[PDB]
Parts: C-alpha cells; structure tokens; sequence
C-alpha cells in the first residue's frame, strides 16, 4: 500500500509542479519562439531541466532580438523586465544570468508546491 | 572614470540601395570592454567584444549587414561597457534604404 502511495504522489506531484513553471515560461514568451522549445518541453515534461531550456532561450533571443534582425519579434519586449536595459553608469547584467534567475524562482517555486501535494496525497 | 559620449558613423554612407550593404561604426575611447548597437527600441540590440584600437586615444567596433531591406532601416545609437560602468548613449543616427 506505502508504495502505491509514494508512486501516485510522485505523479501527482510531476503533473502540478509543471504547471506553475508553463506560467512561468508564457511570462517569458517562450511561447514565440519558433524553434518550438516551448512546445517540446511542454510534450516531454521532466520539469526540473527547466534551467536548461535557460541556455537555449538566451541564444535564440540574441538572434532573434538583434540589432542585425530583420523584422520585429513578439519575445524582445521581455528583455526589460530582465533588466539587461542598462541605465547610463549601470553595471553589466548578462541576460543568461537573468533568465536563470527567472527560472530557477521558477523551479523552486515548483519543487517547494511539489512537496506538499507529494505529502498530501499519502 | 567619467565616459566620454560615443559616436555612430555608416559606411558607406546614411542612404543605402536595397540589397547592398553598409556597415556601423562605433567609436568611443580606449579600452572600451563592449560595443552595443541599438535601434530605436532598447530591446533590440547587438554586443561586440570585438575591439579594435583606431588610436591611443580612441577604439571602434563594426556591425556590418550584407544586404539591407526595408525591415532595416531606421534609428541607431552605440553604447559601451569599460571599466565597470555603461556608457551614455550616442546620437541617433538614421539609415533609409532606397
Ligand atoms: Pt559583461
């Protein structure tokens, strides 16, 4: 019975733990990407590589939201929540740092509620 | 460590046919770490840690394009990073494709 226990709740807390960080990734507009990374990662779930859709999401940005590109794309808009927008006198942010800090927020927020409905259910 | 204003240049010039290509041209003082080039909205960007020292008193960076089309044109400014701090930004310059 214990084990049944363990395995439902590690399921339940698979499927809702990755709900809060899709919230989380369609903050970032990783909704506009035309890679599909959003979509790929939505299909094949394993929420905590989440810092690993990081690096992707800083490389097609800097292509896709460069000064070179060659019309306007939904997803730029994002950098200035990011904060990569300096202030004359402002220190460097590196936007990869800035988006894993967004995601990592985002993952802990998803292990943290993960916890609790892996307890609840037992 | 008071930056001194950055300058934007287009070679080969402001006005560009569709289809050739021209090149930005950053210039600022030396050492400079980066070299951002911005359009009219901030978020649209592109860094260079590409240097080169014009003189001993001076540095410049080059975004170039291939081929210019209508989606390119528009408002441009430089920034640099040296030395801890950014820089203030440059005068807008504006390049028209024909
Ligand atoms: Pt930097």
């Amino acid at each position: 019975a214990e084990k049944a226990g363990a395995a439902a709740g590690l399921k339940a807390g698979d499927i809702h733990g990755m709900k809060i960080v899709i919230e989380g990734l369609k903050a970032l507009k990783v909704d506009t990407l035309k890679s599909g990374i959003f979509n790929s990662f939505v299909q094949n779930s394993h929420y905590t590589e989440v810092t690993g859709l990081a690096i992707a999401i800083d490389t097609e940005m800097n292509e896709v939201c460069s000064a070179t590109y060659i019309g306007i794309h939904p997803i730029c808009v994002v950098r200035e929540k990011l904060g990569v927008i300096p202030k004359a006198g402002g220190t460097m942010v590196k936007q990869k740092d800035a988006i894993t800090n967004v995601l990592k927020q985002a993952l802990e927020k998803a292990t943290q509620s993960a916890e609790a409905l892996s307890e609840t259910t037992a | 460590t008071d930056l001194p204003r950055p300058s934007i240049s287009a070679e080969p010039g402001t006005v560009i046919p569709l289809g050739s290509h021209v090149t930005f041209v950053c210039r600022g003082p030396v050492g400079v770490q980066t070299f951002r080039l911005e359009r009219e909205r901030n978020y649209l960007y592109s860094d260079t840690e590409d240097v080169s020292q014009t003189s001993p008193s001076e540095s410049e960076a080059r975004f170039r394009i291939d081929s210019v089309n209508a989606g390119n044109a528009g408002l441009f400014r430089c920034i640099y990073y040296k030395s801890r701090k950014w820089s203030e930004q440059s005068d807008y310059l504006e390049l028209v494709v024909k």
